[PDB]
């Protein structure tokens, strides 16, 4: 089962 | 910030607890399994300096379902609902690498017999005391030796559901099934004194809670406060536990984790020539399986509460340096939130936290 890698912008 | 979601290869098993200790984030759960990851390996993967196919725990071993893990650089305290083990010599002090279990010394520290169960285990490194909460007393043990120091007996109607460590080591706090917050003054000797009893303050559910107070020890956070239906609120420990801020309304009956970062951050506002010092809190929003990270100074979330899990979060732990948040649920997927300086600024020297405790 594959990893997810995401950028999460902040306020 | 980068969020790395890493599904664990643990078949039907579950991870119930985790702890950031030394260079590692250590996961523990059903079937007695303990698995240790190098924090920096996960962070490096989140920023693509290494690839995802290389991820794997450095050491795994098997101790009953584990619900508690805490300790220091010399001892891991690993607990089920009925037994507490101490694993000493877990970290090679010369290389800063975790040892295999074959070089570890393991001792059965405590056993209770049904109907008794362990509701929580908390370790105060400054007092040198482990608190074992039982469903109805709190037991105080010296760390390492595990000599019994004292016992707090509380009412039959008051199950001690969870404990909260004081970073200054002067107190220990308990939240009870009959909705009380109990604050005890504790001495290193184990002697104790009830100094505050706040009744009808919190709605506790039959869960293992993971709550830590602010690193300055000025704020006690409460999940399901029923003062100020229920909400997640911050109480001023230096002003009679007055509510200072509400973070989540309504709080979920399934929310069991609210943990402060150990860091106290300063971020400049360069355009305006000013700067802000602040604390961070990780918890959930109103929906189970969300993760919310909250700036206590701006009193705003860093980002919209993020649905990461189909199930309630079981446990969360910040890295010691404050720039990584680790979280786990019944989805069996390790969540790593890897922050950068451009996100948060710079963690202040411990002098600044110590000045606010005094």
């Amino acid at each position: 089962e594959p990893s997810i890698l995401i950028d999460v912008p902040l306020y | 910030m980068r969020l790395l979601k890493y599904p664990l290869d643990i078949h039907n098993e579950q991870v119930n607890a985790l702890a950031a200790l030394g260079p590692y984030i250590i996961l523990a759960g059903s079937g007695g399994h303990v698995m240790a990851w190098r924090q920096q390996q996960l962070v490096d993967t989140a920023f693509d300096r290494v690839m995802i196919k290389d991820l794997k725990p450095e050491v795994s071993f098997q101790v009953g379902d584990i619900f508690f893990i805490t300790g220091d650089l010399e001892t891991l305290y690993i607990g089920s609902e009925h037994r507490l083990w101490g694993y000493s010599g877990w970290l090679c002090r010369d290389t800063n690498n975790i040892n295999s279990v074959e070089k570890m010394n393991s001792k059965l520290l405590f056993e209770c017999k049904s109907p008794s169960t362990i509701t929580d285990v908390k370790y105060d490194i400054n007092l040198g005391i482990l608190f074992v909460l039982l469903s109805n007393k709190i037991l105080l043990f010296r760390h390492k030796t595990f000599d019994k120091l004292s016992e707090i007996t509380i009412d039959k109607a008051s199950k001690p559901i969870t404990g909260i460590i004081d970073p200054t080591g002067q107190t220990f706090t308990v939240m009870t099934s009959d909705r009380s917050i109990l604050v005890y003054q504790i001495n290193k000797t184990g002697t104790h004194k009830l100094i505050n009893k706040l009744t009808q303050h919190v709605q506790m559910y039959p869960l293992h809670y993971r709550i830590s107070m602010s690193p300055q020890a000025d704020i006690l956070p409460v999940i399901n406060s029923v003062k100020g239906t229920s909400c997640t609120a911050l109480l001023d420990r230096n002003n009679n536990y007055k509510v200072t801020k509400t973070l989540v309304t309504p709080s979920s009956n399934g929310c069991r984790v609210l943990v402060y970062s150990p860091a106290f951050y300063e971020k400049p506002n360069l355009k305006k020539g000013t700067s802000t010092r602040y604390n961070l809190i990780a918890t959930s929003g109103s929906t189970d399986g969300t993760i919310l990270v909250w700036n206590t100074k701006r009193m705003k979330p860093l980002f919209n509460a993020l649905q990461v899990s189909s199930t309630a979060i079981n446990d969360m732990s910040w890295s010691q340096d404050g720039f990584t948040l680790f979280a786990i649920s019944n989805d069996a997927t390790l969540y790593t939130f890897a922050f950068q300086e451009k996100d948060l600024g710079v963690a202040l020297p411990q002098t600044e936290i110590k000045s606010l405790q005094e």
